[PDB]
Parts: C-alpha cells; structure tokens; sequence
C-alpha cells in the first residue's frame, strides 16, 4: 500500500488586530529582513511594522523590489544583500510573489554554496521522497504575514521560479518550505477593492474545489474544506457589495482563503489551476479569474459516468467524481431531497454560475477581451505544454490533449458542455 | 549532411577529435552541463512526441508525453552525483590508486517504436560518461530523433561542450550501418528493438549488448480476485496500443476460474474471439512467419477490420482462445506489440507454471513474469513460483508497467526497457545497464 | 496625384495613401477591433464628446465643430465607418 500526509507549521497568530500581539512574541532575537512590494513600501505599511520592530529595536531592512513573479535574479540580489546583512529573522509581507522569493532567497542563504539548477531540478514534487534535503533554518527563520484574502502561499511549501532570458518555470515543492509563523490580520485587508475581492475569493474557491476531489485527498482535507465551502456562500456575496462598511465578511472570507490554503497544502492541485496559470502568463491575465473561467467546463469534463478510457485505478479509491460533488451540493443544501446525482450535479454548477454572474466577471475569453487569431494560433501548443504542468495533478481521469483544446474553446465561447 | 561512406569517415574524424579533447573534462564542470541538458530535454517533451506521433504515424501523444518526462526525470535523479572523472579510489598507505577511464566511440540503434525516449537516454547517459555515440535511427521515425538530437547537442553547445560529440545518420540505409558497425573507430554498439537486429549486433566480433523483451506470461489462480487482475491487465494493455517492451503477451487461466474470468472479458471493451476471425487475425498477426509490421500500435477496431471482421468500436483488445496448443507455430505464442492478447486455459497450479515455463523460452531472454494470486494465504505458492521462472523481474499482483496512482506503479521500478543482456541463446537473463559497463577502471600499485 | 487631377482626387489619394500605410503597420483599423466594449462606449461618448469639445482645442481648428459632428466622426472611428456627408 502507499502513505499520506498531513503537515502544517507550528504557529499562526490570526485576527482582526492581531498584528501587535502577534509580533510581541519576537523578543530575544536581534537581527531582521524585510520583504515585501515597492507599492505597499510606498504605502504606510512598513513604516508600521518597523516602529513596532524598533520598539525593542531591531537592526532591520525591508526589500521591497518584488514584481509579480519571481525572477531568478531578484532572489539572489536579494539573499546576497541579506547574506551582506546576515539576519537570523526574516518576514514575508504580501501576497504570492514576495513570499514564496523570499522563501527561495533564504534558502540560497541558508546553504550559499549549493547552485540553484540541481536544486530545481532535484525536488519537483511528492511522493518523490528521494532523496534528501540540505538543513535550513540553521541561521535564519522564517515570519509570514498575508493581505490578499485568496491565496493560501502562506502556508504552503510550493515556489515557483521563472527565467528572465527564456521565461522557465521552475516549480519547487518540499515541506522544508512552510514558514515557522504566520500572521492572519484583516486591518491590513479592508479597503481592498472589487473586484480584486472576487479575484481572490474565486482563486481559493477553485483551490478547495479541487482540493476536496483530489485524488490525494485525505481523511483529513474534507473538513476544513467544506468548511471554508460553506462559509463563502453567505459571506463572499456581502463583503464583494459591502466592505469595509462589514468588517465581518471581509475578514471571515479571510480566513476561507487560509482554510483552503490549509486544504490544498496537503490534497494537491489539479489541472485547471495549471492552465489557469499559462493562459495568465501569455496574456497577462491576473490569477483568481482566469481559472474562475474554466471551472464550469473542467467539472463538465469531470463529471461522467464511466468513460474507462484513461482512468487508472479507477476502483481502489475514488469511487466516483459524481458521487463526491452530489454530497457537496446535498451537504450545501443544493438539492431537492428526493434527487438523484445528475440533478444535484446541475444545480450545483448552476448555482456557482449565478455565483459569478453576481461578483461581475464575463463570461467567455473573447468577452474577457481576448483576441480570437492569436488565441487559435497559441491554443495548439496551450493545451499540450498545459497536459504536462504537474497537473499531475490529483486528477482522477487521466486527460488527452485533445479533449484539452475542446475545454478550451468552450471557454473562449460560453456555451455548458453537455453530452 | 551525411548519406554516403565519405562524409561518414569525415565525421567519425570530426566526433573522433571531439571525444578526444571532451574526455579531458573535470567533473564539477560536467555537472553543470549534465543539469542544463537534462532539465532544456525535460522542458520540450511535447513538440517531440507530437514529432515522433506524426512521423511514426501511430501512438499515442501523451504516452509520449508522460514517457519523456519520466525518462528525463529518472535517468537525471537516480545519476545526478556520480565520481566519473579522475581518480575514484585510493589506498595511500599501500600506494594503489584506482582511476576510471571513458571507452570512447559508440553507435546507437533507434527503433520506431521508441524513437525519442531512447535517443535522450542514451545521449545524457554518454555525455554524462565522457563519451561519443553515433545514431542509428530507423528510417521511418526518423526526423523527430534527428530533431531531438539537434536539441539536446545544441544545450550541451551552450554549456562549453565541444563542437558535436553526437553523430548521427541522414536518410538511414542498410549499407552505411553495416558500414558503421564493422567501422574500425567505434568501441561499443546498443542495438534494441526487433530480434534481427540483435543477433546480427551480436554477430559482430566486437562488444555489443541488446535491450530486448519476449512474451510475458502472467498466471492467475482460483484465490485470485477476478476485478483487480482484469483492472490491471486492461490499463497496462491499453497503455499506448501494448507497444511499450515487455508487455504481457499471453495469459494463464486456471481451470476453475476460467469461464468467470472469460466473461469478465465480455463485461468489457474485450472482444473475445473463438471462430474463424481467430485465423483472420492469426494470418495479420504472422504473415511472413516474422510479425507482419501493419498491426504496429493499432487500435483494436483498425486490426479487426484488417483481420476482416467488424468489432464495436469501443472495443480495446482482442482475445484468443484457440491456444490449446504451446510451440513457437502459434501466431498468439509470439509477442504481439499490439492490443490484442491470446490466454491459455490451465488445469492446475502447476499445469500453469509449466504453461508459463514453456511461454518462457520462447522470448529466449529472462525478462519479466507476472503472478495474480492471494498474497498472505499462499506464501509456498509464491516462492515455488519464484523457484519455477527465470526472469529478471518477478511480479506479484503486479501491473507489468509504469503509472497508477500517485508516484508510479511501481514507484521504484526501473523502465520496461533499459533491461539488456549480453547474450541471447538462453535464459539469458536482461540486466539494467549503468555507467560501470561504460568506463574502464585501472589501477597503480606502488 | 496625377499631374491632370481636381483637388478631391488628390484628397482621396492622400487619404488612400495614409489607409494602406497605416495597414503596413498592423493596426486595427474599427476601434472595435481595437477591443472596446462599445455598449458603454455609446453609454459614456455623450460627455466624452462635450469634454472634447472645449480641451484646449480651441485649438488652430479653422471650423467649429459642435457636439453633434464628434458624435458621428466617434461612431465612425469605432465602426471604421467614413466620416463621410
């Protein structure tokens, strides 16, 4: 047989002010960096965080030179400066990209020796526990603090790393990388606009979605997810209309996204997260309503019978995808209560549908303002480089490129795919 | 451009003073391009099985897709640190000092069943090695392996390797890899792929080992589960029209749960076959007495009609029933390298091992076997079984391939293929092969 | 221009000569095709079209536009229609 997993950090400090009490704790240690974005530096932002630091008076500097991904030559400016520095703390302030660098710069830091391609290439993914990890930690550690509600890289030990002369994406994936600490304070997070709110919502929505029929998914994912489930579906509605007029959806969605950040940390990813990412990446689209997009046509593509034709395994585990969405729409309320599974299935899709309609998203690609001739010139290699993106992926049915370009134009076109 | 004898030799002098200045490389420098060639193969897996599909003409893309990767990450992970270079082992006390030393130039024999995966593998394992090789690739399924080689030669140009290290064939023809194989300059060859080919490496005066596969039986009995033997040997099957090596060949059915497992066929996309069509495919699978070359990774509704029978088409596999008789004459006892399979019907325990035994030395080469039996009930069972065959792998409730759920199935199997012999008359058991038959060690004592 | 020619033939073969040079340089040519959504476009080109008019433009313009003429030329700019009377 195989094993399973369940690994979080240690210690999360997380409310409506929060903040102050949570960084109290930091006493004993001396030293610090600061990462962040040069936008929320500029903001009166840091400035906080630096007078409560030298209120027992750190020597500290923030790094607020991260753009919207990861470089491979911010990191190492970065972890060459701080190894200039040589801090024993490290604090992470944001959302995505300042994260996650940090995490990699520290690591650099941690062992300055190795080089980065063996790293890269070395660790991909899980269930791959071959072989072993260099110790880090050893001299600096690691403090974590979010202000997007929708993003669960706070939690999760994932990177992903992109070249400037080719533009490689580099995932990287081992627990190491989870953060001792982390900070879920809302005060941070209320002036935040539409629909920026729904971005993220969706964002994490499609996390926990397929997170809960993941085929990795564990005993112990389904609570908090249909937890954080349930939560949305009163509150995300209010707080997308009303913010921070109520300050009691804005930061209970808040902690949705850290609930599905906690979800999927151990339930993996699936594909349309994958081509959610590539298709943001060529055309610039922002994360959080590039896979929103997709969904609807990928649980389409999901949902079914008993096509036989690349599932594996198929009896062992998963009994069906069918079965595990009509318990979440009955266990939503999203079903009549004498129904049979399809029905159940429709009115589930149909209500996320109405969802969307209400946080004002479009509802094609074209509609999104994407062209129609660049779209069918990239579509071909979209759908191929997007079979491959570790998507791999809890999938339960195996795809076929083929079916992916279908999904795909479906989705530049509106149009429920029913057979 | 190389299609005659002449810019043969100008190139086997050309890759000849390559090999010469690149085995005077350090190995922390190696390493560095060791990484850059894996992870820029890894990265384009896509265009090259959509390259080896097209030009091949049949297959399945993302089993090309899914083998390249898996390929690539493999052989780079379990060979990431290897001391190759310089001096390996010492005894300063007693002054012996033992060195390894690379071989040189070699040849590389591309089949088209295969054609992308191999070419990698080969090449990353010799550059690792400080070596050169030249291909030989098949003429059909051959541009996608001459583009992989471009590929792969052009991220080691643009990490200080030499100018080439890697030759290769343009429009292949008999003449010039005869040619090439009793060339003077070349010190090892790995030949893979049909029979022919392989005896004939063999009969070549000089070092030469072959990657091969025969008919792999499996055996089933009564205190086996019907669903989980049939699940399995359905998905390994299905995977890419049962072209991959070592694939299950033909299959042993105890008597008693014979008609139940039969069935159980019939409750799936096999088609079970006991009339006439048995000799209408019988004559497709074995026109020339040397596996007629149409059927190669074709779906099941393509061969059926080829045989000259309709088959619904959502049908995967073919079944023969009529192998009541075991010699090399039956077109079902060979190996088929498509979705089609033939069973036996076995009396006993023992009748199906010795069925099994007798499927065996047909392959001639030890290779894989499969065992579909309870596992804590009958432990005799298992470890007479194992006393019984002789192959290099032993499977017990076990899927003949690669990929289930989660890791792999089994996660710690090395690939079908990478299992080569240096032999081929007998139980011949297939060996992995590693950088210790491709560097020569020698020692100094003082 | 021909050498035998009237003005407007010359207009036309100066406005024909900036249409496919501008076609050289791939652009589009309705500002549809630009990717607006026109529906707010019409909603929003009424006071786009009154704040046009008095931007400083006023303006060597020697005739007077009134709000009605940017309306039509804006419709057909998007349209790629001729602004043509």
């Amino acid at each position: 047989e195989n094993m399973l997993w369940h690994k979080l950090p240690k210690s999360i400090y997380f409310r409506r002010g929060s903040l102050p009490i949570a960084l109290s704790d930091l006493e004993g240690k001396k030293r610090a960096f600061l990462v962040t974005d040069r936008f929320l530096f500029n903001n009166g932002y840091a400035d906080d965080v630096v007078a409560l630091l030298k209120a027992q008076g750190m020597e500290v500097q923030t790094f607020f030179e991260v753009e919207a991904d990861p470089t491979l030559s911010v990191v190492e400016k970065g972890a060459a400066a701080m190894q200039s520095f040589q801090p024993d703390v490290i604090l992470a302030l944001g959302g995505g990209s300042p994260m996650d660098a940090a995490k990699i710069m520290w690591v650099m830091y941690e062992h300055p020796d190795t080089h980065f391609e063996e790293l890269a290439m070395r660790f991909m993914d899980i269930r791959k526990r071959i072989y072993k990890f260099p110790k880090m930690g050893k001299k600096a550690e690691l403090v974590c603090i979010t202000t997007t509600s929708g993003t669960g890289s706070e939690v999760t030990p994932f990177a992903v790393v992109t070249d400037d002369k080719t533009g490689a994406k580099y995932p990287l994936a081992d627990y190491e990388l989870t953060p001792q600490m982390a900070i879920v304070d809302a005060n941070l997070v209320m002036n935040m606009p539409k629909s920026l709110t729904a971005f993220g919502g969706y964002d994490a929505v499609t996390h926990a979605l397929e997170a809960y029929v993941s085929v990795l998914a564990n005993e112990y994912s389904d609570g908090q997810a249909l937890q954080a489930l349930k939560m949305l579906k009163e509150y995300l509605p209010s707080s997308y209309a009303n913010g921070a007029k109520d300050p009691i959806a804005r930061e209970k969605v808040h902690n949705a996204a850290t609930i599905a950040g906690i979800a999927f940390a151990n339930a993996f990813l699936g594909v349309c997260h994958s081509m959610a990412h590539k298709i943001g990446a060529e055309f610039h689209l922002p994360h959080g309503l590039a896979n929103a997009l997709l969904i609807a046509n990928v649980v389409r593509y999901n949902a079914n019978d008993n096509p036989t034709k690349q599932t594996a395994f198929s009896q062992y585990d998963r009994p069906q995808a069918r079965r595990r969405y009509a318990e979440v729409a009955d266990h939503l309320g999203l079903s009549q209560p004498g129904d049979r599974t399809a029905q159940k299935i429709e009115r589930l899709l149909t209500w996320l549908d109405e969802l969307k309609v209400n946080l004002d998203i479009p509802k094609s690609i074209q509609a999104a303002g994407v062209a129609e001739a660049d779209f069918l010139a990239k579509v071909d290699e979209l759908a191929v480089e997007a079979f491959d993106d570790q998507c791999t992926g809890a999938n339960p049915r195996y795809p076929l490129i083929a079916e992916l370009k279908e999904v795909l134009l479906a989705s530049y076109y509106g149009k429920p795919f029913v057979e | 451009p190389v299609t005659n004898l002449a810019e043969l030799d100008a190139l086997v002098a050309r890759v000849k003073a390559a090999q010469a200045e690149f085995a005077t490389f350090s190995q922390e420098q190696v390493d560095k391009i060791f990484r850059a060639a894996s992870l820029a193969a890894n990265q384009a897996r896509i265009p090259l099985a959509q390259m080896a599909v097209e030009e091949s003409g049949m297959g399945i893309v993302e089993d090309k897709v899914i083998k390249n990767h898996f390929a690539s990450e493999f052989i780079y992970n379990k060979y990431k640190d290897e001391k190759t270079c310089g001096i390996l082992e010492e005894d300063d006390n007693l002054g012996t000092m033992t060195i390894a030393e690379p071989v040189g130039i070699i040849c590389g024999i591309v089949p088209t069943t295969n054609p992308t995966s191999t070419a990698i593998f080969k090449s990353l394992i010799s550059l690792k090695t400080r070596n050169g090789i030249i291909f030989s690739p098949h003429p059909r399924a051959k541009n996608s392996t001459n583009a992989a080689a471009k590929l792969v030669l052009d991220a080691a140009i643009a990490a200080g390797a030499p100018k080439d290290i890697i030759g290769w064939i343009d429009q292949p023809s008999v003449e010039l890899s005869n040619a090439l194989m009793k060339h003077d300059g070349i010190a090892l060859i790995l030949a893979t792929g049909g029979p022919g080919m392989v005896k004939a490496a063999y009969s070549s005066g000089k070092p030469a080992i072959g990657v091969g596969a025969g008919n792999v039986p499996v055996v089933i009995d009564e205190t086996a589960d019907i669903k989980r033997a049939v699940a399995s040997i359905l998905m390994s099957k299905t995977f890419d029209n049962g072209v991959v090596c070592a694939s299950e060949q033909a299959a042993i059915v105890v008597s008693e749960v014979y008609d139940e497992v039969k069935e159980r066929f019939a409750t799936h996309k096999a088609h079970v076959l006991s009339k006439a069509d048995a000799d209408k495919v019988r004559k497709v699978l074995l026109i020339d007495g040397a596996l007629n070359a149409k059927i190669v990774g074709q779906p099941a509704a393509a061969i059926a009609e080829m045989a000259g029978v309709k088959v619904p088409a959502d049908t995967k596999v073919l079944v023969g029933e009529g192998l009541g008789k075991v010699s090399y004459d039956d077109e079902f006892a060979h190996e088929k390298l498509s979705p089609t399979l033939g069973l036996f019907r076995a009396d006993n325990f023992e009748d199906a091992v010795a069925q099994a035994v007798t499927m065996v030395e047909i392959g001639g080469i030890g290779h894989t076997s499969g065992l579909y039996t309870n596992q804590d009930v009958n432990a005799d069972r298992i470890r007479y079984f194992g006393d019984k065959l002789k192959t290099a792998r032993i499977l017990v409730n076990i899927p003949t391939t690669h990929g289930g759920i989660g890791d792999l199935y089994n996660f710690n199997v090395a690939p079908s293929l990478t299992l080569g012999c240096g032999s081929w008359g007998g139980n011949s058991i297939s060996e992995n092969v590693g950088p210790k038959h491709l560097i020569n060690k020698k020692t100094v004592a003082k």
